RNA sequence: GAGGGCGUGAAACCGUUAAGAGGUAAACGGGUGGGGUCCGCGCAGUCCGCCCGGAGGAUUCAACCCGGCGGCGGGUCCGG
RNA sequence: CGGCUACCCACCCGACCCGUCUUGAAACACGGACCAAGGAGUCUAACACGUGCGCGAGUCGGGGGCUCGCACGAAAGCCGC
């Protein structure tokens, strides 16, 4: 919207909002990052430390699909199956226990989190944080790993 | 002049809403009538929260609404939200507790409806209390917002803790010099 | 309206009318220049599959997938006869309608 | 909020005796100022270019 | 010519905008302020047969 | 309403192919109505008008009660001239005055055995 | 939803002249010109108009029936009333006064009543 | 002494020269409308006596007076007869004006309908026969 | 007042007519005064709307009831 | 008779010719004979912040597919294994 645009306001002021003395040319620093070591260094540091160098290895062919591990958390947990189900499986029947395979649902790793109530289930996985097997444990449940 | 003091005119406030909703005009209305006519600070902070942007009135959650009403004190009280109660995923048993709310989700609305509360909007709020007695004003995580983690008096200079802006989180960016003292300095 | 058999012919050339589906409802037909409230007919089929593709609030819609009806902001809004409700005017300071003006 | 009968009307304008209920679509909220934002924008997206 | 001409809108706000304008349709004050001749008209939102 | 994708609703467009139209289809845009009496008795409501039609002028300055015979039709001016209808120059020389041939009701034709092919095509197509 | 049809039509309606000068409604059933919310005779559920009668002679009374909306061929009941101009302004006045009907505009269909009265007389 | 309108009093303006542009006589190029100057070395800006006054808000004419004609009433523009008509409820403080377009056969139609319903018009007698 | 680069025909510039002025180059802001064009009005004769008491003529309701359709209002929410 | 006013003239007082570079311009600083038309913060991508709307632990079809061949339809509507 060129009739809400700041240039129609200004229509009218000499200098068009960029001073009489200081007279914005082209590039009165330079284009783009220029300047990142030698007079720039007070925007460049400390406003992004850390941007000059080398930090470690450099692993040749890097893909993002060989550490594909999607994290589920306790929370998490149950929800991944409807509420019908754990409510209609362990509404005082016997010691039987619903399994979440989060697999199916998309999530491999499985870490710890609180809020795991006292109806025991089991977690079919590929990975799993001690704390969520603790977790489990407390709870009574078992764990599983799949592959 | 006459004033040697400096001017500061107009203070801070936003004192019409600048959202074009007609429900929620008509509740500043209502509430604006109520908040000068029945000599009520609940009614002239739900007004002035109406008055409110859409940021600054954060979604609250279902958890925290019912912990809010889980301390002692606050048994047959109803929790009055300006702003959106939204579902948590975490929680599983829900209280029979009483909501007063704009725009409260499908799923929280579901869940209250399943577990006996009873929902209600501002109008039946103001049928129901014109002072606002037996109500409990709740408001939302202001700070847990991701753009108010960017903030503070630096990025790094202290280690300060706040966030730089960067495109990806990890390796080769932004980790050198200023970020370990094998580099160069340390912060 | 729907099942288009002959009505597109009957209202084709009528100057100011407009030809419209239910099954595709276009708001720049339904509410040109942006002013709500055109003039519309219906027809009985169109105005019984009306409910079917898009609910009530007890149900979705049945020919969609994942649309409900909006939550409305409030339930009952005449305004006029909530400030004249008793419970409202039950609770008011009084009608204080004095002016006292500059004084000189 | 309550949905009353409307008389289906015969080609020569006489109420028949067929009495469908309003749908809810009718009882719906009133954005206007919604109607017009996306009506701007559907007559962005209704357009050629133009000459360059 | 590569301005961005088109606005995409969320489909969620096309359906409400959709239900905001049936809704509005619906009220005789609002269409006879948009200026449509309703004064002989009988009920509003006309149903007629399926004959028509 | 228009449907077809191949024809023009341009305004350029059908002004350039009216004023450059060749002359096969300047005879079918210089066709003229008929009188009541004659589409009553061929079933035909309008032709193309050629060297010897009888023409009633019905509208401009001459206006009715005139029946009288063409003589010129310039193609190139879309202008007919009728034989009745006269003007004179400064110099008393008389002159034809322009006349467009939709302006223009054809009280008799002129019988040929191409016209009554074309008004036995006319009536068939009228059906 | 009669404030929500006044937060809809007080602006962007087929109405509205706002030349140069005060807005005005020109409004087909009213009695005071100004677009206001107290002055409007097509949002509310009870509206009384009056308007010059077709015969030339006396005024016609156009009254909201509010048995029932959405209806418009029977949501008017109209009344024509030619008499000696205070026997219709007592009745135009006991009509508004003695029922419920809209106690408000008392004044508006009084006044617009006495103006037409002494325009269509001579 | 045609209609005489309401209680109306002592119209001032508090000045009525309708504020010059700075050296609009100087070239003819400079219309005469205000145009605020933006200059540096301006004795206009500067405020300098003797100089122009620039137009600020101190001139603003009272609330009370403002956009009154000397008549008495308050213009407004009418097209037609029921733009004529709508002007049946205030008539003793809203005069009519009729719009230029307007031709003399609809014209006197026009203000004839504002001598039955006594609605002051600016211009009766103009574009007449 | 469309006459062959001819629709409309502005500014800069020029000719003539009408009006006014002229030693401090012209031009300007504030304030008046004079002149001229033009506008509104009748210029010692210009105000309206209500009520009441008087003066003269003409009409039929209204006051109360019967007859009638149309509407507001609420009780038994009779009866659906 | 009244009349402010883009008409003219006279009189009293004040009044250096505008634009910018500059600490400083009426300057013996520069551009400007006059007039009409054109003439200068746009568009794309990315980011940040604020505001407004919809949905809200989810959100988005911008990529395709489905509808009968419709001027507006190069639109709009729908996908949900
Ligand atoms: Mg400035
Ligand atoms: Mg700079
Ligand atoms: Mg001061
Ligand atoms: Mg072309
Ligand atoms: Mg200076
Ligand atoms: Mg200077
Ligand atoms: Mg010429
Ligand atoms: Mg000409
Ligand atoms: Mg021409
Ligand atoms: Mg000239
Ligand atoms: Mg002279
Ligand atoms: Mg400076
Ligand atoms: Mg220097
Ligand atoms: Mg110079
Ligand atoms: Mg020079
Ligand atoms: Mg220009
Ligand atoms: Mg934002």
């Amino acid at each position: 919207p060129s009739r809400l645009r700041k240039t129609r306001k200004l229509r009218g002021h000499v200098s068009h909002g960029h001073g009489r003395i200081g007279k914005h040319r082209k590039h009165p620093g330079g284009r783009g990052n220029a300047g990142g070591l030698h007079h720039h260094r007070i925007n460049f540091d400390k406003y992004h430390p850390g941007y000059f160098g080398k930090v470690g290895m450099k692993h040749y062919h890097l893909k993002r699909n060989q550490s594909f591990c999607p994290t589920v958390n306790l929370d998490k947990l149950w929800t991944l199956v409807s509420e019908q189900t754990r409510v209609n499986a362990a509404k005082n029947k016997t010691g039987a226990a619903p399994i979440i395979d989060v697999v199916r649902s998309g999530y491999y790793k499985v870490l710890g989190k609180g809020k795991l109530p006292k109806q025991p289930v089991i977690v079919k996985a590929k990975f799993f944080s001690r704390r969520a097997e603790e977790k489990i444990k407390s709870v009574g449940g078992a764990c599983v790993l799949v592959a | 002049g006459v004033d040697i003091r400096h001017n500061k005119d107009r203070k801070v406030r936003r004192k019409e809403p600048k959202s074009q909703d007609i429900y929620l005009r008509l509740l500043v209305k209502l509430y604006r009538f109520l908040a000068r006519r029945t000599n009520s600070t609940f009614n002239q902070v739900v007004l002035k929260r109406l008055f409110m942007s859409r940021t600054n009135r954060p979604p609250l959650s279902l958890s925290r609404m019912i912990r809010k009403m889980k301390l002692p004190g606050r048994e047959n009280k109803t929790a009055v939200v300006v702003g959106t109660i939204t579902d948590d995923v975490r929680v599983q048993e829900v209280p029979k507790l009483k909501v007063c709310a704009l725009r409260v989700t499908s799923r929280a609305r579901s869940r209250i409806l399943r577990a006996g509360g009873k929902i209600l909007t501002f109008d039946q709020l103001a049928l129901d209390s014109p002072k606002g007695c037996g109500t409990v004003l709740l408001s939302g995580p202001r700070k847990g917002r991701e753009v108010y983690r960017h903030f503070g008096k630096a990025p790094g200079t202290p280690h300060s803790h706040t966030k730089p802006y960067v495109r990806s989180k990890g390796r080769k960016f932004e980790r050198a010099r200023g970020r370990r003292a094998s580099r160069g300095y340390k912060n | 309206y729907n099942e288009d058999n002959g009505i597109i012919k009957a209202f084709r050339n009528i100057p100011g009318i407009t030809l419209l589906n239910v099954s595709k409802l276009n708001i720049l037909k339904l509410a040109p220049g942006g002013h709500v409230g055109r003039f519309c007919i219906w027809t009985e089929s169109a105005f019984r599959k009306l409910d079917e593709l898009y609910g009530t609030w007890r149900k979705a819609a049945s020919l969609k997938s994942n649309y409900n009806l909006p939550m409305h902001k409030m339930i009952n809004t005449d305004l006029s006869r909530i400030l004249k409700s008793p419970e409202i005017q039950r609770a008011l300071r009084a009608p204080r309608k004095k002016i006292h003006r500059r004084v000189l | 909020c309550a949905r009353p009968l409307i008389s289906v009307y015969s080609e020569k304008g006489e109420s028949s005796g067929k009495n469908v209920t309003l749908p809810a679509v009718f009882k719906a909220p009133i954005r206007p100022d919604i109607v017009n934002f996306v009506h701007t924008n559907l007559r962005k997206n209704n357009r050629q270019p133009y000459a360059v | 010519t590569w301005r961005r001409w088109h606005r995409r809108v969320n489909t969620t706000q096309k359906r409400y905008a959709i239900c905001s304008a049936l809704a509005a349709s619906a009220l005789p004050a609002l269409v006879m302020s948009k200026g449509h001749r309703i004064e002989e008209v009988p009920e509003l939102p006309l149903v007629v047969e399926d004959k028509v | 309403m228009k449907f077809n994708p191949f024809v023009t609703s341009d305004r350029s467009k059908n002004r350039k192919r009216h004023f450059n139209a060749p002359s096969h289809i300047r005879r079918k845009i210089m066709s003229s109505p008929l009188s009541k009496e004659l589409r009553q008795k061929y079933n035909v409501r309008s032709m193309p008008i050629r060297k010897d039609d009888e023409v009633q002028v019905v509208r401009g300055h001459y206006k009715g009660q005139q029946i009288g015979k063409v003589v010129q039709v310039y193609r190139k001016k879309y202008v007919i001239y009728i034989e009745r209808v006269q003007r004179e120059k400064a110099n008393g020389t008389t002159v034809h005055v322009g006349i467009h041939p939709s302006k223009v009701v054809i009280t008799r034709l002129k019988l040929d055995k191409d016209r009554k092919k074309i008004l036995e095509r006319k009536a068939k197509s009228r059906q | 939803s009669a404030h929500l049809q006044w937060m809809v039509v007080r602006n962007c309606s087929s109405f509205l002249i706002k030349r140069n000068k005060q807005t005005y409604s020109t409004e087909p059933n009213n009695l005071k010109a100004r677009n206001s919310f107290r002055y409007n005779g097509l949002i509310h559920r009870k509206t009384v108009g009056v308007e010059p009668a077709a015969d030339g002679k006396g005024v016609v009374v156009v009254i909201k029936r509010r048995s029932g909306q959405r209806k418009p061929a029977t949501s008017y009941v109209r009344t024509t009333i030619n008499k000696n101009a205070r026997a219709t302004l007592s009745s135009i006045r006991h009509m508004i006064r003695k029922n419920k009907y809209r106690p408000d505009l008392r004044m508006a269909a009084i006044r617009r009543a006495s103006a037409i009265l002494r325009s269509q007389k001579p | 002494a045609a209609l005489r309108p309401l209680v109306k009093p002592k119209i001032v303006k508090k000045r009525t020269k309708k504020f010059i542009r700075h050296q609009s006589d100087r070239y003819v190029k400079i219309k005469r409308n205000w145009r605020k100057p933006r200059g540096i070395d301006n004795r206009v800006r500067r405020r300098f006596k003797g100089q122009i006054l620039m137009p600020n808000i101190g001139y603003g004419s009272n609330k009370k007076t403002k956009h009154m004609l000397p008549s008495g009433f308050r213009k407004f523009l009418v097209h037609n007869v029921k733009e004529l008509e709508v002007l049946l409820m205030c008539n003793k403080s809203y005069c009519a004006e009729i719009a230029h377009n307007v031709s003399s056969k609809n014209r006197k139609a026009i203000v004839e309908r504002a001598a039955q319903l006594a609605i002051r018009v600016t211009n009766p007698n103009a574009r007449l026969r």
